[PDB]
């Protein structure tokens, strides 16, 4: 049950755009598929609590001499008050469309988080131990790392995208590879982060090699013999590789540490976060 | 969301030309055009053409922001000599040079074997 | 000798010896009178205070 | 105090940011999408009213 | 209590093999290892009165300049081994690599 | 006391953390002491 | 002196020094610790305490006062860590974290 | 229309310090004992070995945008190989008896030391270096 | 645990209840929500401790 | 308490905060179509008009520079040494 | 013939390992960039779920339907659905896919993108079929169904370039590299001892003279002789990839030339 | 907040993502980072809020700050490394290359600078364009350890009507630094025409940066 | 879940060659490393593809509904 993906990382500078953690991550990677995730956002909604006829009823409401609904359209719920499966839910739409006489229609019902939108992937009505009617509503959203997306490497340095480069403006290497992400070299001396460069340096060798790289503490791996192996697959072993910038097809002048890296990709998505609520 | 359609990088949208041409005011017989939704692609390309060609003075290509389709392209030319002319000439001078290259192409693709 | 004061001089007269191509090479038109006499003048010019009494 | 201490936040807006190597010192790109929710009272005048009116 | 060397550990190549057809057979158990008195249950208060040996190769009675430098291996009054010491972390920390 | 929290769930890992996880309520209690070695993660 | 030993060797090339030279993040205490020695760790200002009765980890000897008993970390972080070099640096560590928790709080306050 | 220096030099040392495409060559001059010249010089462009003889002109002639050929099919004032073009930050020192002089051709710099080019040099920028052989 | 039914069962009768087979399970289920009691770190009793005390106190 | 037009100790320069307001203030008037003292030439934007009134010193307005006491001195903008 | 000039080393079904020859740089990448680019070609692009009790969700299974590489030889023949003067998609700018596969054995039913099948006129021209180039006729692995679980899919394949998504992308990897021994010093070799002694030779450093230790630093040498080597996907057969390459980035001049013309005139 | 410099004004200029972009420059007066700091906009609403605003707060009026009586914000990250290694001696500019370098400066007058060297290939130096991000009526003398008017090491920094003459530029000139250029710019030239130095000295720099490359792996981490 | 149809880094079909993979495992009885060379998948940056993934879907049809 992994959590994760191995990114072909580069630790370049690039084109400006991956400076103090940012990521240059690679756009065509995403759309095939690099990071890709299913989010399943389901909501909760109960029948009455003590309230002598006071019930509330999960179905369609279209108005009677309260009106009190929300401006999130209704038009997606059944006549059972419920959206069913497949059906794309987005805005601020209604997802639980209940309503609750109380001393003939108060609209109270669960609509859709404002800043997410999906499709409904599993609606789900209960019993309780009070018999209380449950409805239990999956929504669906697959969520591409755009700019702003948080990844971190598995060494306490998390990052965003700052821009997605297509394949042909990546730098690419002799090889025809090309970064899934490149990250800047001015992350590393500070941190200390050594072992990111190790793992990087061994995922490689790993890669090449199909076998599983022991990164375990305390091993008696070594940098040293880690290099050794990478260059036996007839790469320079201390990770670089020369690169030829995607612009113009010209080499790089210096050459590029380029390898796999387990990448995590980790919530509070930018979408969560962009609430401007300008008044 | 606030992705922009991907197809906006190749394809225009209304109101804009592929060239915009600008007569560049710091220097005589200089112009900037701004292609609408080409890339380093051209760029790059018609720039290293445009710099061949001996009666171009000056010949750069910027794209601006990585975000927008977009690049400006300035060429200084000689007295006399048209940049658009030189451009339409450094541009012809790529098609004829990839005509050969499309023939060189299907030619030697044709001796392989598999 | 080093402390934070304000007006770099050393650029001013940078400069004005950039400003003026002033060679290194012929005297200069100056009077001594011009200089003693113009920065002490100079001096009676730097207000942070304009108070005309005599405290300020 | 509620209101003196700071939160109605209003004509605001809150993102993750990055960096671009490509606005100038002192621009701040905002995207598309906070910048349809901002506004901006402006005065209709002579000046503007074209402009205005094609933003309308 | 080992007689051939010196002060070695009590499992031996030969029960980790039966642990081990017990793997491949998916019966020589972690509670085997106990009851044979071949593993022990430590709590920091005894641990207080024991040496431990880091990994089994610090009991053995040029040097890799790759490798680090590790101490010395100057006692033979061992009680206990450490199993592995990369169990001194926890599951988040168990997955860093390096 | 907090002792029942909602078991995380994000990640199979980070549920298994949670499991192992430990509190110390209230001299010196947040720095990792010697005699942790080997019964709480230094990390 | 073993850290310098490691910024002097660095060519100009040196990607690390490369940084160094020019401004951008890296010290030399980063240099020094990735490539010579990470040196001696410390929690309250001492060398590693014993926490244990007169040791401080059941790995030692009772009364042992050497660097590496009572946290030195001889190795680079290129190298890696011993367990107890490893150990010691997470204690250094969190002393790090601890109070970096008490200069932000105290400090937040100060400021207000 | 101008030509300011001229001398054949003697090249003492050739100093490659810490850069892979530039040398400081020290040259002695062939005539005055007073004339020495230190010198920054693309190796790349133009090698400078130990012991060799340059010919150093430092001219000031044949500023607006500048143009690649065109006036190489023509205004060939560059009998010379290695062509450089600096700029006077000549602090003239005064150095004692003798009359030291500073160029800068874009960080690669160049500082004479002699008398007679008190009438003989620029203490402006426009001012060329030509090398033949 | 002992108690619950999963403790006994099979890989299958575990996707046939519709359990990960993967899951761990240290915790309860409460009005659906899986709880965890994290281990609360105490001191020990009958243990005997000496402390020095502060200057101002007079012990 | 009023000072004089003789004998005023401030500042015969603009103070940073001082034009900062006025351009604000004359912006503000120029936004609702009060009317300009000077030549737009070309501009349509109403802080760059008001600093071009400012710049050719015709902005009609009189700062009231208040001291700690309470008294003050009265500045006419035209006056007040823009050089900042 | 005077100019550009290519150089086939390798050629297969899948690879066109060549030299391009007498070019400049830019021109080099401007078609290694056309390549990974901008050749269009057809792919799954809109995905109507009918039936899906597989394990997977449908914009799970949609997006990896729209990665199953298609037909994409008579591409040209296809209009993209944006200028085609249809309604959506129809024959004439669009291929139309149907996936149908039921868990009927209690074995694990596969899913594959043979089981695609073109449910349109094609009108005689080759494209939308599936590209199989597996051993055993299967094609990309779409999903798996256990028994009693259904896949009712219809798919639509348009005309697309890999800039829109990298979906529509004819090259696999692009190959690409130049002065194989570091002649025109393009690069300045990192080495902890000898620049030399670490870095791996390149492939083509067989295909060119290694430099005399003698020599001045030739400043003129300009790059020309580009060893790239084009890796397809499938949708087009390799030597049309190229091909369309150096055609697309003609095509692309060939827009701007006659912009030069129509922007005089009204 | 903390800090006069942590709320400054900028000029907006609306783009296709989401998430603010930041001028790199303007990150540590912010102490912001990007590893999902969010930032607040807030919209000066009336006139005089917006006047004030632009004429306080805007960030060209918060280079040199009161704090320290320096620059508070400098070139940083990329554009520090890119600069020391553009401006190294041993680096040199193919005309192909200048003209684009060139023509990114958008504060560029058109003049082609004459290389410093026009022998067997014009080629000039990387201090040259450079130069051209610097504008004019800009000088600066700093002196190293061991540097001279000749300064063997590269050493120091003397730059002379906006051609950095010698040096390599690094922290010490290009930087937040007390002396540096920016300070210079700043007072000498006024704090707009500083703050699109900023830009010029980026975008060359960057634009250069691109084309060279510059990483960090582990070989860079062993001895 | 299951095999992703191409690798992300440059867009080799992939996904046409995990059931091969599977095969040039366990009845081939070969390892990884020369079993991944044999489909084709030359380059890391297609290997991690394969070599790296994880086939939860097994696991998943093995759910009733
Ligand atoms: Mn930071
Ligand atoms: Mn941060
Ligand atoms: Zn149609
Ligand atoms: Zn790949």
């Amino acid at each position: 049950l992994p959590a994760g993906q191995n990114a072909i990382v580069a630790i370049a500078c690039y084109s400006g755009y991956n400076q103090e953690d940012s990521m240059i991550m690679n756009q065509s990677s995403i759309d095939r598929g690099l990071f890709r995730s299913l989010f399943f956002r389901s909501y909760m909604d109960q029948e009455k609590k003590y309230g002598m006829s006071i019930t509330e009823t999960f179905e369609k409401p279209q108005r009677t001499n309260t009106l009190r609904m929300k401006h999130g359209t209704y038009d997606k719920l059944d006549d059972d008050g419920l959206i069913a499966p497949g059906v794309r839910v987005s805005g601020e739409d209604v997802i639980i469309g209940k309503t609750t006489p109380i001393s003939s229609k108060r609209d109270a019902s669960t609509p859709l988080r404002s800043t997410e939108n999906g499709i409904v992937d599993q609606v789900l009505v209960t019993t309780n131990q009070d018999g209380l009617k449950f409805v239990k509503v999956r929504v669906r959203t697959t969520k591409i790392p755009q700019i702003g997306d948080k990844f971190a490497s598995r060494h306490g340095q998390k990052g965003t995208i700052g821009i997605t480069y297509r394949r042909e403006d990546m730098p690419f290497t002799a090889e025809g590879i090309v970064p899934d992400l490149i990250i800047n070299p001015h992350a590393i001396p500070s941190r200390m982060t050594v072992a990111h460069l190790i793992e990087c340096l061994l995922s490689k060798v790993a890669a090449l090699s199909g076998n599983e790289g022991d990164a375990s503490p305390f091993t008696d791996i070594t940098v040293e013999g880690i290099s050794k192996l990478l260059r036996e697959h007839g790469y320079q072993s201390r990770g670089f590789e020369v690169m030829y910038n995607g612009h113009t097809g010209k080499k790089l002048m210096a050459q590029i540490f380029f390898g796999p890296t387990y990448y995590q990709r980790l919530r509070h998505m930018v979408d969560d976060k962009i609430h401007a609520r300008a008044r | 969301m606030n992705a922009p359609d991907r197809f906006e990088l190749f394809l225009l949208g209304e109101g804009e030309s592929k060239l915009k041409i600008d007569p560049d005011t710091k220097a005589p017989n200089a112009v900037v055009i701004t292609f609408e939704k080409e890339d380093h692609t051209l760029g790059n390309l018609i720039r290293a053409e445009l710099l061949n060609d001996r009666k171009v003075l000056f010949a750069a290509y910027k794209v601006e922001h990585p975000f927008f389709a977009r690049f400006k392209l300035r060429i200084q030319t000689t007295e006399g000599y048209d940049p658009k002319d030189a451009l339409k000439n450094a541009c012809n001078s790529i098609i004829n040079k990839l005509g050969a290259l499309k023939t060189n192409f299907e030619t030697e693709w044709n001796l392989q074997t598999l | 000798a080093n402390w934070p004061l304000p007006v770099n001089i050393r650029r001013i007269i940078q400069n004005a010896q950039q400003t003026f191509h002033i060679d290194h090479t012929k005297p200069s038109d100056l009077t001594i009178k011009d200089i003693v006499l113009g920065v002490k003048d100079l001096q009676e010019n730097l207000l942070v205070l304009r108070g005309k009494n005599e405290i300020i | 105090r509620g209101n003196l201490m700071g939160k109605r936040v209003d004509f605001s807006a809150r993102t993750v940011i990055s960096g671009d190597p490509n606005l100038e010192l002192d621009q701040v790109g905002v995207p598309k999408s906070i910048a349809k929710t901002l506004t901006y009272p402006e005065v209709v005048t002579p000046y503007n009213i074209d402009r205005l009116t094609q933003l309308v | 209590d080992e007689s051939l060397g010196h002060k070695e550990l009590k499992v031996r190549k030969g029960h980790i093999a039966k642990l081990m057809a017990t793997e491949y057979q998916d019966e020589y158990t972690w509670s085997s290892l106990l009851n044979e008195g071949l593993v022990e249950y430590i709590d920091a208060e005894e641990e207080e009165s024991i040496l431990i040996a880091m990994q089994p190769e610090d009991l053995e009675p040029d040097v890799d300049p790759a490798k680090r430098i590790r101490v010395s291996h100057h006692a033979t009054t061992f009680t206990h081994c450490e199993i592995h010491p990369s169990m001194i972390l926890g599951v988040a920390a168990s997955i860093i690599p390096f | 006391a907090g002792v029942s929290q909602v078991l995380n769930r994000y990640t199979y890992s980070s549920t298994l953390s949670h499991l192992r996880r430990t509190n110390t309520p209230i001299a010196k209690p947040r720095q990792l002491h010697n005699t942790h070695w080997g019964l709480v993660c230094p990390a | 002196k073993a850290g310098r030993l490691a910024e002097v060797n660095l060519k100009d090339l040196n990607n690390v020094k490369q940084m160094v030279m020019a401004g951008s993040k890296g010290s030399f205490i980063n240099i020094a610790q990735m490539s010579a020695c990470v040196g001696q760790q410390s929690v309250e200002g001492k060398r590693i305490a014993f926490g244990f009765v007169d040791r401080t980890l059941p790995h030692f000897s009772k009364d042992d006062y050497s660097p590496e008993s009572k946290g030195f970390v001889e190795n680079s972080y290129l190298r890696g860590l011993t367990p107890q070099e490893f150990f010691f640096h997470a204690m250094g560590g969190r002393e790090g974290l601890i109070d970096t928790a008490v200069k932000t709080a105290e400090t937040g306050y100060i400021q207000r | 229309s101008n030509t300011l220096f001229d001398d054949i030099f003697q090249v003492s040392e050739v100093d490659p310090g810490r850069y892979n495409k530039v040398c400081r060559i020290e040259a002695a001059s062939t005539t005055q004992d007073q004339c020495k010249l230190t010198l920054d010089i693309n190796v790349e462009l133009f090698p400078v070995a130990a012991q060799d003889s340059l010919t150093v002109t430092i001219a000031s002639s044949l500023t607006r945008s500048w143009r690649p050929p065109q006036a190489g099919d023509r205004s060939l004032a560059d009998d010379y190989d290695y062509v450089m073009y600096g700029t006077a930050y000549k602090f003239e020192e005064v150095s004692k008896d003798l009359i030291a002089v500073y160029y800068s051709f874009g960080g690669l710099l160049m500082r004479l030391e002699g008398n007679y080019r008190n009438l003989n040099n620029l203490k402006q920028e426009n001012a060329y270096l030509l090398i033949r052989r | 645990s002992k108690n619950c039914y999963l403790s006994e069962a099979t890989e299958s009768d575990l996707y046939k209840l519709k359990e990960c087979p993967f899951d761990m399970g240290g915790y309860f289920i409460i009005n659906g929500s899986e709880k965890v009691l994290i281990a609360q770190e105490r001191s020990a009793g009958n243990i005997v401790q000496v402390f020095k005390k502060a200057a101002p106190s007079p012990i | 308490k009023a000072i004089p037009k003789d004998q005023r100790a401030t500042t015969p320069y603009m103070t940073k905060y001082e034009r900062a307001r006025i351009l604000g203030t004359r912006a503000l008037q120029i936004s609702m179509n009060a009317p300009v003292f000077v030549d737009l030439e070309g501009e349509t934007d109403p802080l760059r008009i008001a600093m071009k009134e400012l710049a050719e010193k015709k902005i009609p307005l009189v700062i009231r520079r208040y001291l700690p006491d309470g008294s003050f001195e009265d500045w006419s903008v035209e006056e007040l040494i823009v050089d900042l | 013939e005077e100019g550009p000039q290519v150089k086939i080393r390798e050629a297969s079904k899948d690879n066109v390992d060549f030299i391009l020859s007498n070019v400049d740089l830019a021109m080099a990448n401007s078609l290694r960039r056309v390549m990974i680019a901008e050749i269009p070609t057809l792919a799954i692009d809109s995905v109507e779920v009918e039936t899906n009790t597989t394990v997977l969700a449908d914009e799970f299974i949609a997006h990896r339907l729209g990665l199953i590489p298609l037909q994409s030889m008579d591409i040209e023949q296809l209009e993209y659905s944006r200028d085609c003067f249809c309604e959506d998609h129809c024959d004439k700018c669009s291929v139309v896919l149907t996936l149908q596969a039921f868990g009927e054995s209690e074995s694990t039913t596969n899913v594959y993108s043979k089981d695609l099948v073109i449910v349109s006129n094609l009108m005689g021209r080759n494209i939308g079929h599936p590209i199989i180039q597996d051993k055993e006729g299967n094609g990309v692995l779409i999903c798996k169904l256990r028994k009693g679980q259904e896949l009712k899919l219809t798919c639509v394949a348009k005309k697309g370039i890999a800039k829109e998504h990298a979906k529509w992308g004819p090259a696999a990897a692009i190959e690409f590299e130049y002065d194989p021994w570091n002649k025109l010093k393009h690069t300045d070799y990192w080495y902890e001892q000898d620049s030399a002694k670490e870095w791996p030779q390149s492939k083509n450093c067989e295909y060119e003279d290694p430099p005399n230790e003698g020599d001045p630093f030739d400043y003129k040498a300009q790059a020309d002789t580009f060893y790239m080597n084009v890796e397809s996907v499938g949708s087009i057969p390799v030597d049309q990839v190229v091909v369309r390459g150096i055609d697309t980035l003609q095509k692309k001049v060939a827009s701007i030339l006659l912009a030069l013309t129509q922007m005089d005139q009204d | 907040s903390l800090h006069k410099m942590s709320m400054m004004a900028h000029r907006v200029k609306v783009i296709p993502y989401s998430t603010f972009r930041l001028n790199l420059s303007v990150t540590s007066p912010y102490n912001a980072d990007f590893d999902g700091d969010e930032m607040n906009l807030h919209v000066p609403q009336s006139e005089e809020t917006r006047a004030e605003l632009s004429q306080l707060c805007a960030v060209p009026l918060q280079i040199v700050s009161p704090q320290s009586n320096k620059p508070c914000m400098g070139i940083v990250q990329d554009t520090l490394c890119g600069i020391r290694k553009l401006t190294l001696r041993d680096t040199f500019i193919e005309l192909d290359q200048v003209l684009n370098m060139l023509y990114w400066v958008p504060d560029w007058d058109g003049v082609i600078p004459t290389p410093a060297i026009i022998k067997p290939k014009p080629l000039w130096s990387g201090k040259q364009i450079l130069s051209v991000a610097i504008p004019n009526g800009i000088h600066l003398q700093r002196f190293d350890e061991g540097t001279t008017l000749l300064s063997p090491k590269d050493n120091g920094m003397l730059i002379i009507d906006g051609q950095i003459i010698f040096g390599v530029v690094e922290k010490k000139t290009v930087g937040s630094s007390n002396g540096g250029l920016i300070h210079v710019v700043t007072r000498e030239k006024g704090p707009q025409v500083c703050a699109k130095l900023f830009g010029n000295i980026q975008k060359v720099v960057n634009f250069w940066l691109l084309h060279n490359g510059f990483s960090t792996g582990i070989g860079d981490t062993i001895a | 879940m299951i095999v992703p149809v191409r690798c992300f880094s440059c867009g080799k079909v992939v996904g046409d060659k995990w059931e091969s993979y599977l095969n040039l495992l366990q009845e081939d009885e070969l390892d990884e490393g020369t079993a991944l060379s044999r489909l084709g998948l030359k380059r890391y940056c297609c290997r991690r593809m394969i070599l790296t993934h994880v086939d939860l879907i097994e696991k998943f049809l093995r759910y009733n509904p």
